[PDB]
C-alpha cells in the first residue's frame, strides 16, 4: 500500500529552518517593485507587492486583462498577462520571495537573549555585530599561519597581515563573512574536541557554559538544519490579502504597515543591485548593505535597533514578529479569543415559575437565533415554498412561524454564562422557554452556581449546533446533571434567601397559636387546616406520618408514628419524596440544615429525585415566604436600653488611663492599646445585650403567666435562619458600630458610639468612609488578583487527565483530622470522604478487615469508619499515582457533579485549578498572597535550618560570618559540616543528637528542604495542610483532591544523580525517567538505572517546561519560544490540550478522548 | 554604535577633503584613463569594420543615426560624408600590411578617435573584445593543461618556443623530437591539442591580428578602465559630505535620511560621469545640480505607497504653496474651489486629484480604549459571499433543475442552452438552430412557450420566491 | 450566473445599474420623525425636499 501525497488528516507538527531553495518553493514570483496599485484604475501593478501574476486576481475566477471572464475557464494562465483564473481566496495563500544582493542577518538568530550564531561559533556578540557592520575584518579557515581561525582583524593588522601571507590564509568582512564562518564550521570535528576538553578540566564556571553549547549543537546536528539557514540568501513575502490595501468610506485606503515596511527592504534592495553595476565605491556599496541589514531587521521584528517609524505617522509601525507576539503571547487563542455566531445577550431577570432544567428566552432573540433551523424546518413541512420564502416569512414575522420555533426549540438546549467564568459551573445548559419580553430569565437556584446577582448583570447565550453538541449539553454542561461544587462535594443549589426564609418561617414554632394542641390523621388533612383559617401555620401539635427508610437490602421500609410537631412542618413534609426519615424535617429548618437534607436526598435516593425534589423546595418557599408577610421597618431594630449606660462606663475606663497618662504612671504607647482594649470590650458588651434583648425577647402567654421564646421580630429572623445578613451586620444597625481605622492601618481610639438606626455625625461618618474606601479598593484589585492565580494554574496543570483505570500501586498518604491545638478543627470523616482506601483497615483487633483495600469511601463506608474508634486511614492521591502521563481514576477519588466515581478521560487539571480560584475573591503572614506563596514554593525570607543527616552533631572551627557544625553519625561517615551563620539564635541542642530534619532553629521551612529531608509525602502534606489553613480561615471548602494535583505538577521534574544512559545532572521529567530505569530494570542492561532526586519547582516555574511548543509559544513570550526550537527542529505532536485548542480540533479528553486515543494507537503502529 | 547612520558620518569623515587644484589632478587623471580606452578601441580591427557594417545598416534603412553614434567632434549630410572618411582610411591600411602598415594604422586611429559612440555601443565592442579574450584563453588554458597536468610536462620549458608564436607548429610538432624528458612524453595529448588550435589560429583570420597583439591592447584597456574608476571612485569620496549637506533640507519629505544621502550618491556619481574640468565650472556647484536632482527625483517616485506620475505630485505642491499664503491671506482658508481659479487646470480636478494624493492609513492605528482593538480588526469582508444567501444559490439551481424536467425534452434542452444552465457558455438563437438543424423562428417560438409555460402558476409558484 | 439569467428571463426583469443604499429604520426600534435636515455640498442643486 502506498501512504499519500495529498491532502490527508495531519498529526503533529514540525518547525525548522528555511533553505533558501525551500524559501523558493513556496514563492509564486519574485516581487521586483515597490509599486503597489495603478493609482488611477485601483488595479496591482504586476511584480509588486501586489500582483495579479505573481500571486491572485482580484476579483473571483477572473483574468486580470479581462480576456476570459467565463466561469468555465479555470486552470488558464492567460497569453497576455499571466493570472490563472481561480478563487480570490488564493491571494490570501500564495507566497513570494525577494532575492537579496549581499548576504543578510537575521534579527532572530543575532538578537535572541542566547544569541544563537554566537555560541554556535563560540563567538562573542559584540564583535559579531561590529563585523556585519563592517567595522573590522574576521578571519575564516586561517591555515597554518599567524592567526585563528575566528580572529578579529582591523584595517592595518589584515594589511600587514597579507602581505605578509597572501595566500593560505583568509578573512572577509559584512554578512559574507560569517556566512562563510557557518558552512566552513565542521560541526562533528568541533563535538568530538569539546567532549575531550569537557573531561580534562573541572570548574563549575568552565562546564556549566560548556554543557550547555554542546547540547545546542548535537541537537542542531540531529535537527538536520545547516547553520549557513541562519543568513539570509531569500526572503518570503507574505501573501498580499494578510497585510490588504482595501478602501475606505470617502475614497481612503488603508494598509497593514507591513507594506510600509516591505517597500522599503526592496527599494534599498533594488538600489544595492544597481550600486553593483554602477561599480559604485566600497564606502557606499557599504552603507547601502547596513542599509538593507537594517531595513530586514525592522521588517521581522521591530524595536530591536533603531525602532523604524512608518510613514507620517509618529507610531512605529508594526513588524511580523509583533503580529504573532502580543499580550499575551498569541492574539488567537489568548483572551480574546475570537467572536462567535448564533449567540446573543441581554438583562437577566427572575422568572421563579422556571423547572431547575429550563430557562425563559426572550422571543426576539430566539428567533434571530435559531434563523437557520427554522428556515430548514419551514420547508421540511412544506409551509414555505424555498429557502426565501422561508427567509421573508420570518423576515415578515407571519404568525404561523411561532409554532415552528417551538418545534425546533423544544428538545433543544441552549447554553447561559456569566461575565466571571471561574469554575465550569459558570456555564450551564438549559431547556429553551419561549417568552415574551426582551429579558432572560433565569431559575434561582442557579443564581449561586453563577454569582449573578439581579442588580443588572447580563448574561450571553450560545447555541450548540452539532448533535455531538446537543448531547454534550444535556449529558454534561446541562442544568440537572451539575448540582454539586466540583470543589467540595455540598450541594451548589442549596437555596439562597427568599426561599430559605420560607421554610424557617415554616418549620417554626410560637407558644401558644390556633390549633394548638390537636391531633391529625396526615399531611393533607394538616393543609386543610391551616389554608382554611383554622390553624396557625405553627402550633405544636401530633400528627400521624408515614415516614420511610430504605435500610433493608435495596428495599423501602415503612414505618408510621405519632409525631410531636407543627402544622408547618407537617404541611412541609408532603414534598419529601419516599426514604427520607420524617427527622429531617422535624427541626426549624435554618439554611444550613436545610443544605444537609437535600444533599442527604441525593446521596441516599440518587439523582433524579432530588431534583425534582428541589424545584418543589423551591416553589413552596417563595409562595409560603409570600403568605408569611415578612417586612423590615424601622421599629424592628432593638436598641439595648443599657446602651447610653454602656458607653457611658467605657467612657470613664478611658477617662481613667488618661489620668494615668498624666501623672506618667503608664507610658504613651501603653495607654494607647489599653484605651483601645476597654473600647473593643465595650462593642462587645452591648454586641451581646442587643443580641440577648433582640433574640429572645418575645415574652407570650400559654394557658399561665409567662414564657419567652425566640424572637418573631423580622430582622432576627432574617439572620437566624441563614436567608440574610449576620451578628456583624446586625451589629452595625443597633448596636454601635466598631471602631474604624485610619488610613496608615492604625485604628482611632474613639470609635463609632452611634448606629445606623441613630443618626451618624459628621466626623463618625467621614472616619467611616476610610474603611468603606479600602474595602471597595481591596475587593475590586483582589478580584483580579484571583483570576492571575487561576491562570497560572491552569496554565502548570491543563494536559492533566485521568487516563488508566488503576495504576496498581498500594502507595498513598495518611489521612488523619487536622486536629489542631483545640478538639479538631476538621474531622476525619471530611478529609477521607469519596477518596479510596490505600490498604485494608482493622478495627482495634484484626484478622476483621472493616474496609477492604481499595474501595470507594461512601457516606455508609465512612460512617461504619464512625462506628468503629478508627482514628487514621491511609488513602490513595494523586501525586503517589503510579501511572506515568496521567492519573489513574482509581487513585483520585469519586469527586463530581456526580456521586459516581470519576469517569476515564475527564480533564480533573482545569477543575482542579477552577476549584482552588473560584473561591480566592473571598481571602484577603496570611491571605491569598499567602496562598501564592506556597504554590510559588517561594523560600521565606528567615527560614529554619534542618538536620542535614542524622547523628549527634557538635559545633566547629570558630567566628568567620559562619561558626561550622559538624555531624556526626554513629555507623555511616562523618564528613557534613554546613555553615550557618551564627548570629541566628540557635534551638538545637550541642549536646544531643537530632535526626535528618529536625529543628536545627526556629522559624518557617522551605519546602524545598521538606521534599530534600523529609521526603515525599511530607511535604505534600506540608503545602496541602498549609494552604488548608488559609482558606478554612475564611469559611472556604475546598477538598484536598485539587490541591493534591497542582502539588503532583509542582514536582513534576527531578534531577538525575548516577548514570549508565542519560547525563548526570540533567533536570527531567519524573515521567520520563521513571519509565526509563523501570524499562531499564528487565532487558537492556541487566540493571544501569539510574538513581534521582526528586525536585519541587514553583508553579510558574513548572508550567514552563511543557513538550509541544505551539503551548509554550501561547502563554509565554512568543519571540524565544519559537526560535530555540526552530534550530532543533523540534516536532510538535500535539497530545494535550493548549495545543489541539490552537489548532481546532477535538480536545483529548472528555467527548473527544476517544478519538485521540484511537488515533494514537493508529499511530506508531502497522 | 549601530544606528548605520553614525558608521557612515564616521566611516566617510576618514576620507580628507580635496582641495581646489587636488580636484583638477583626479580630473586629469580621469581624462588620460579614458584617452587609453579610446585609443585602445581605435588599435582593434574588428572595432573598425563593426562600425562600418553597422553604417551600411542605417543607411540600407535596417536601423537609424541616433542608434549607432552620438556625433563626432562637432546632420544626416554630415554623417554621411565623414562615415565616408573612416571607410577611406581603412581601406588603404588594409592593403599596406605588406612593417611599413604601422604609419597608415597610426592615421587610420585618429580619424577614428573622432566619433563619439553610444554608451551602449561603446560598451558592446568592449564586450566583444574582452569575450574574444575570453576566447584566447581559452586555447591558452587547454594547451596549457593538456600538456602540463595531462602529459606531464613543466611550465618551465613549456613557455619557452610560445612566447612570439603560439600559433604555428614550431612548438608542438618540431620540440617533441628534442629528447627531453617531458618531450616524448607529448604524444598522447597530440590529436587533441592541435584540434583545438583551430579557433587559436582563426582570431587571427577574424581579428586581424597575431595572438601576441590581441593580449597587449585589451590589457592596457583594462589598465586604462581600472584608472579611470579609480579616479573617479576618488572623486566621489571626496565629494559625499556635500551629498550630506544638499540632502539636510529634505528630511521629512516622507523619505529617510540614510536613504537620501545613497540617491543623492548615485547623482554626485553620475555628475562625475558627465563633468569636464576644461569648463573651468566649480565642481561643488556643477554637482550639487545632479546630487539635488537625484534626490526630489527619487523621491517623487518611491516615497508613496501609490505611485503617482510627477506632474501629478508637482500639480500637488502648487496647491499647498496657495494654501499657505491664501490661509491667512483670506483669515479663514481658501474655499475648496478658490485655488481652483488660481490654478491653471479645468479647476474641477482639486477634488480628483486631492482624493488619491492622500497617504493611506495605518491598519494598525489604535482605536478606542487603548485595547488591543485596532482600526483594521473592524474592516469587513465585502468580497465574500454570506452563507445565508450561498444556500440559496444552491437550492436555486435544485428549482430550475426540477423546473426543466417538467418540460419536454426539447425544451429543456432548449431553454439550457439560450441560457449558461450546467453547460459551456451559452449559444445564441442561430447557434442553437445548428444543433438542432431546424433552424431560426422555429426555435424562437419554442423558447416563448418555454417561459410560457413556466409562467401560470404550478410552476411558477417556487421561482417567484426568489425576487423580493 | 445561468440560473439568475432564466429567473430574469421568465420574469422579465431589467437588473438595473443602481444598488440599494437606502436608509431604513433599524431592527426593532419604532418612533415618530420629528425633524430633517439635508446637507449640501456647495455647487450641487439642491433638490426638491431641499
Ligand atoms: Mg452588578
Ligand atoms: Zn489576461
Ligand atoms: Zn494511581
Amino acid at each position: 500500500l502506498k501512504a499519500q501525497t495529498k491532502t490527508e488528516e495531519f498529526d503533529a507538527i514540525k518547525i525548522a529552518l528555511a533553505s533558501p531553495d525551500m524559501i523558493r518553493s513556496w514563492s509564486f514570483g519574485e516581487v521586483k517593485k515597490p509599486e503597489t496599485i495603478n493609482y488611477r484604475t485601483f488595479k496591482p501593478e504586476r511584480d509588486g507587492l501586489f500582483c495579479a501574476r505573481i500571486f491572485g486576481p482580484v476579483k473571483d475566477y477572473e483574468c486580470l486583462c479581462g480576456k476570459y471572464k467565463r466561469l468555465k475557464h479555470r486552470g488558464v494562465i492567460c497569453e497576455k498577462c499571466g493570472v490563472e483564473v481561480t478563487q480570490t481566496k488564493v491571494r490570501r495563500e500564495r507566497m513570494g520571495h525577494i532575492e537579496l544582493a549581499s548576504p543578510t542577518a537575521h534579527i532572530w538568530f543575532l538578537k535572541s537573549l542566547p544569541s544563537r550564531i554566537g555560541l554556535l561559533l563560540d563567538m562573542p556578540l559584540r564583535d559579531i555585530e561590529r563585523v556585519l557592520y563592517f567595522e573590522s575584518y574576521v578571519v575564516i579557515e586561517g591555515g597554518m599561519t599567524n592567526l585563528e581561525r575566528q580572529q578579529i582583524l582591523t584595517e592595518e593588522q589584515y594589511l600587514d597581515a597579507l602581505e605578509e601571507f597572501g595566500d593560505e590564509f583568509d578573512a572577509k568582512m559584512g554578512a559574507e563573512a560569517i556566512q562563510a564562518l557557518l558552512k566552513s564550521m565542521d560541526l562533528e570535528q568541533e563535538c568530538e574536541q569539546l567532549r575531550e576538553e569537557l573531561n580534562e578540566t573541572n570548574s563549575e564556571t568552565k562546564r556549566k557554559k560548556l554543557t550547555k553549547r554542546i547540547k545546542l549543537l548535537e541537537a542542531f546536528v540531529q535537527s538536520g538544519n545547516k547553520p549557513e539557514w541562519m543568513i539570509l540568501t531569500v526572503l518570503p513575502v507574505l501573501p498580499p490579502d494578510l497585510r490588504p490595501l482595501v478602501p475606505l468610506d470617502g475614497g481612503r485606503f488603508a494598509t497593514s504597515d507591513l507594506n510600509d515596511l516591505y517597500r522599503r527592504v526592496i527599494n534599498r534592495n533594488n538600489r544595492l543591485k544597481r550600486l553593483l553595476d554602477l561599480a559604485a565605491p566600497d564606502i557606499i556599496v557599504r552603507n547601502e548593505k547596513r542599509m538593507l541589514q537594517e531595513a530586514v531587521d525592522a521588517l521581522l521584528d521591530n524595536g530591536r535597533r533603531g525602532r523604524a517609524i512608518t510613514g507620517s505617522n509618529k507610531r512605529p509601525l508594526k513588524s511580523l514578529a509583533d503580529m504573532i507576539k502580543g499580550k499575551q503571547g498569541r492574539f488567537r487563542q489568548n483572551l480574546l479569543g475570537k467572536r462567535v455566531d448564533y449567540s446573543g445577550r441581554s438583562v437577566i431577570t427572575v422568572g421563579p415559575y422556571l423547572r431547575l432544567h429550563q430557562c425563559g428566552l426572550p422571543k426576539k432573540m430566539a428567533l434571530e437565533l435559531f434563523k437557520p433551523f427554522i428556515y430548514g424546518k419551514l420547508e421540511l413541512r412544506g409551509l414555505a415554498t424555498t429557502i426565501k420564502a422561508a427567509k421573508k416569512m420570518v423576515e415578515r414575522e407571519e404568525a404561523v412561524v411561532w409554532d415552528i420555533l417551538d418545534e425546533v426549540i423544544r428538545e433543544h438546549p441552549v447554553l447561559l454564562n456569566r461575565a466571571p467564568t471561574l469554575h465550569r459551573l459558570g456555564i450551564q445548559a438549559f431547556e429553551p422557554v419561549l417568552i415574551e419580553g426582551k429579558a432572560i430569565q433565569l431559575h434561582p437556584l442557579v443564581c449561586a452556581a453563577y454569582n449573578a446577582d439581579f442588580d443588572g448583570d447580563q448574561m450571553a447565550v450560545h447555541v450548540p449546533l452539532t448533535l455531538e453538541a446537543q448531547l454534550e449539553a444535556r449529558a454534561l454542561m446541562m442544568s440537572t446533571n451539575n448540582i454539586l461544587s466540583p470543589a467540595n462535594g455540598e450541594p451548589i443549589i442549596v437555596p439562597s434567601q427568599d426561599v430559605v426564609l420560607g421554610l424557617y418561617y415554616m418549620t417554626r414554632d410560637c407558644v401558644n397559636a390556633k390549633g394548638e394542641g390537636m391531633v391529625l390523621t396526615g399531611p393533607k388533612e394538616a393543609e386543610r387546616l391551616y389554608r382554611s383559617g383554622l390553624a396557625s401555620l405553627h402550633a405544636r401539635v401530633k400528627v400521624r406520618i408515614t415516614e420511610y427508610e430504605k435500610d433493608a437490602n435495596g428495599e423501602l421500609v415503612a414505618k408510621t408514628s405519632l409525631k410531636d410537631t407543627t402544622v408547618g412542618r407537617a404541611i412541609l413534609w408532603m414534598i419529601v419524596p419516599k426514604g427520607l426519615p420524617y427527622s429531617i424535617v422535624n427541626q426549624a429548618l435554618g439554611k444550613k440544615a436545610i443544605s444537609k437534607m437535600l444533599n442527604t436526598c441525593y446521596r441516599i435516593l440518587g439523582l433524579k429525585p432530588t431534583v425534582i425534589f428541589a424545584d418543589q423546595i423551591m416553589y413552596t418557599g417563595f409562595a409560603y415566604a409570600a403568605r408569611s408577610g415578612a417586612s423590615v421597618g424601622i421599629d424592628d431594630m432593638v436598641i439595648p436600653e443599657k446602651k447610653h449606660e454602656i458607653i457611658s462606663e467605657a467612657e470613664a475606663e478611658v477617662a481613667e488611663i488618661q489620668e494615668q497618662f498624666q501623672s506618667g504612671l503608664v507610658t504613651a504607647g501603653e495607654r494607647y492599646n489599653k484605651v483601645i482594649d476597654i473600647w473593643a470590650a465595650a462593642n462587645d458588651r452591648v454586641s451581646k445585650a442587643m443580641m440577648d434583648n433582640l433574640q429572645t425577647e418575645t415574652v407570650i402567654n400559654r394557658d399561665g403567666q409567662e414564657e419567652k421564646q425566640v424572637s418573631f421580630n423580622s430582622i432576627y429572623m432574617m439572620a437566624d435562619s441563614g436567608a440574610r445578613g449576620s451578628a456583624a451586620q446586625i451589629r452595625q444597625l443597633a448596636g454601635m458600630r466598631g471602631l474604624m481605622a485610619k488610613p496608615d492601618g492604625s485604628i482611632i481610639e474613639t470609635p463609632i458610639t452611634a448606629n445606623f438606626r441613630e443618626g451618624l455625625n459628621v466626623l463618625q461618618y467621614f472616619i467611616s468612609t476610610h474603611g468603606a474606601r479600602k474595602g471597595l479598593a481591596d475587593t475590586a484589585l483582589k478580584t483580579a488578583n484571583s483570576g492571575y492565580l487561576t491562570r497560572r494554574l491552569v496554565d502548570v496543570a491543563q494536559d492533566l487527565v485521568v487516563t488508566e483505570d488503576d495504576c496498581g500501586t498500594h502507595e498513598g498518604i495518611m489521612m488523619t483530622p487536622v486536629i489542631e491545638g483545640g478538639d479538631v478543627k476538621e474531622p476525619l470523616r471530611d478529609r477521607v470522604l469519596g477518596r479510596v482506601t490505600a490498604e485494608d483497615v482493622l478495627k482495634p483487633g484484626t484478622a476483621d478487615i472493616l474496609v477492604p483495600r481499595n474501595t470507594l469511601l461512601h457516606e455508609q463506608w465512612c460512617d461504619l469508619l464512625e462506628e468503629n474508634s478508627v482514628d487514621a486511614v491511609k488513602v490513595r492521591s494523586v501525586v503517589s499515582c503510579d501511572t506515568d502521563f496521567g492519573v489513574c481514576a482509581h487513585c483520585y477519588g469519586r469527586d463530581l457533579a456526580r456521586g459516581h466515581i470519576i469517569n476515564k478521560g475527564e480533564a480533573i487539571g482545569v477543575i482542579a485549578a477552577q476549584s482552588i480560584g473560584e473561591p480566592g475573591t473571598q481571602l484577603t503572614t496570611g491571605g491569598l498572597p499567602r496562598v501564592a506563596d506556597l504554590f510559588e514554593a517561594r523560600r521565606p525570607k528567615e527560614p529554619a535550618i534542618l538536620a542535614e543527616i542524622s547523628g549527634i552533631v557538635s559545633f566547629g572551627k570558630e567566628t568567620k560570618g559562619k561558626r561550622r557544625l559538624v555531624i556526626t553519625p554513629v555507623d555511616g561517615s562523618d564528613p557534613y559540616e554546613e555553615m550557618i551563620p551564627k548570629w541566628r539564635q540557635l534551638n538545637v541542642f550541642e549536646g544531643e543528637r537530632v535526626e535528618r530534619g529536625d529543628v536545627i532553629s526556629d522559624g518557617p521551612e522551605a519546602p524545598h528542604d521538606i521534599l530534600r529531608l523529609r521526603g515525599v509525602h511530607a511535604v505534600t502534606r506540608y503545602i496541602v495542610n498549609e494552604v488548608q489553613d488559609v482558606y478554612r480561615l475564611q469559611g472556604v471548602k475546598i477538598n484536598d483532591k485539587h490541591i493534591e494535583v497542582i502539588v503532583r505538577q509542582m514536582l513534576r521534574k527531578a534531577t538525575i544523580v548516577n548514570a549508565g544512559s542519560s547525563d548526570f545532572l540533567e533536570g527531567e521529567q519524573v515521567e520520563y525517567s521513571r519509565v526509563k530505569i523501570a524499562n531499564r530494570e528487565l532487558e537492556a542492561n541487566g540493571k544501569v538505572g539510574a538513581t534521582y532526586s526528586r525536585d519541587l519547582l514553583g508553579i510558574t516555574k513548572a508550567s514552563l517546561a511543557t513538550e509541544s511548543f505551539i503551548s509554550a509559544a501561547s502563554f509565554q513570550e512568543t519571540t524565544r519560544v519559537l526560535t530555540e526550537a526552530a534550530v532543533a527542529g523540534k516536532r510538535d505532536e500535539l497530545r494535550g490540550l493548549k495545543e489541539n485548542v490552537i489548532v481546532g480540533r477535538l480536545i483529548p479528553a472528555g467527548t473527544g478522548y476517544a478519538y485521540h486515543q484511537d488515533r494514537m494507537r493508529r499511530r506508531a503502529a502497522g | 554604535t549601530t544606528d548605520p547612520v553614525r558608521m557612515y558620518m564616521r566611516e566617510m569623515g576618514t576620507v580628507e577633503l580635496l582641495t581646489r587644484e587636488g580636484e583638477i589632478d583626479i580630473a586629469k587623471r580621469i581624462e588620460d584613463g579614458i584617452n587609453q580606452v579610446q585609443c585602445s578601441v581605435a588599435e582593434y580591427p574588428e572595432a573598425i569594420t563593426y562600425l562600418l557594417e553597422q553604417y551600411d545598416r542605417v543607411e540600407a534603412e535596417e536601423a537609424r543615426l541616433s542608434d549607432l553614434i552620438t556625433g563626432f567632434v562637432d546632420d544626416p549630410e554630415l554623417a554621411r560624408e565623414k562615415f565616408a572618411e573612416l571607410r577611406a582610411q581603412y581601406v588603404v591600411t588594409r592593403d599596406t600590411i605588406k612593417a611599413t602598415a604601422q604609419e597608415e594604422i597610426l592615421k587610420l586611429s585618429e580619424v577614428f578617435k573622432q566619433f563619439r559612440l553610444v554608451p551602449k555601443q561603446f560598451d558592446y565592442l568592449v564586450n566583444s573584445m574582452r569575450v574574444m579574450m575570453d576566447r584566447v584563453r581559452t586555447q591558452e588554458r587547454l594547451i596549457m593543461k593538456l600538456c602540463v597536468e595531462q602529459c606531464k610536462m613543466p611550465k618551465k620549458n613549456f613557455i619557452t618556443l610560445f612566447t612570439g608564436n603560439e600559433t604555428s607548429d614550431t612548438w608542438f610538432n618540431a620540440a617533441i623530437a628534442m629528447n627531453k624528458p617531458w618531450s616524448e612524453k607529448l604524444h598522447d595529448v597530440s590529436e587533441e591539442v592541435h584540434r583545438a588550435l583551430q579557433k587559436l589560429q582563426q582570431i587571427e583570420e577574424e581579428t586581424g591580428l597575431t595572438i601576441e597583439q590581441v593580449k597587449d591592447i585589451n590589457r592596457r584597456m583594462s589598465i586604462g578602465e581600472a584608472k579611470a574608476r579609480r579616479a573617479k571612485k576618488e572623486m566621489v569620496e571626496a565629494n559625499l559630505r556635500l551629498v550630506i549637506s544638499i540632502a539636510k533640507k529634505y528630511t521629512n519629505r516622507g523619505l529617510q535620511f540614510l536613504d537620501l544621502i545613497q540617491e543623492g550618491n548615485i547623482g554626485l556619481m553620475k555628475a562625475v560621469d558627465k563633468f569636464e574640468y576644461r569648463r573651468g565650472y566649480k565642481f561643488s556647484t556643477y554637482a550639487t545640480w545632479w546630487i539635488r536632482q537625484a534626490i526630489t527625483r527619487s523621491i517623487a517616485d518611491q516615497a508613496r505607497t501609490i505611485r503617482i506620475p510627477v506632474h501629478m505630485i508637482e500639480t500637488i505642491n502648487k496647491l499647498n504653496r496657495i494654501s499657505r499664503q491664501m490661509l491667512q491671506e483670506m483669515g479663514r482658508e481658501p474655499t475648496p474651489e478658490e485655488l481652483a481659479e488660481r490654478m491653471l487646470m479645468p479647476e474641477d480636478k482639486i477634488r480628483k486629484v486631492l482624493k488619491i494624493a492622500k497617504e493611506p492609513i495605518s491598519m494598525e492605528t489604535p482605536i478606542g480604549d487603548d485595547e488591543d482593538s485596532h482600526l483594521g480588526d473592524f474592516i469587513e469582508d465585502t468580497t465574500l459571499e454570506l452563507p445565508l444567501d450561498s444556500a440559496t444559490t444552491e437550492s436555486l439551481r435544485a428549482a430550475t433543475h426540477d423546473v426543466l424536467a417538467g418540460l419536454t425534452a426539447r425544451e429543456a434542452k432548449v431553454l439550457r442552452m439560450r441560457f449558461g444552465i450546467d453547460m459551456n457558455t451559452d449559444y445564441t438563437l442561430e447557434e442553437v438552430g445548428k444543433q438542432f438543424d431546424v433552424t431560426r423562428e422555429r426555435i424562437r417560438q419554442i423558447e416563448a412557450k418555454a417561459l410560457r409555460k413556466l409562467r401560470h402558476p404550478s410552476r411558477s409558484e417556487v421561482l417567484r420566491s426568489f425576487l423580493d | 450566473t445561468p440560473e439568475e439569467k432564466l429567473l430574469r428571463a421568465i420574469f422579465g426583469e431589467k437588473a438595473s445599474d443602481v444598488k440599494d443604499s437606502s436608509l431604513r429604520v433599524p431592527n426593532g426600534v419604532s418612533g415618530t420623525v420629528i425633524d430633517v435636515q439635508v446637507f449640501t455640498r456647495d455647487g450641487v442643486e439642491k433638490d426638491k425636499r431641499a
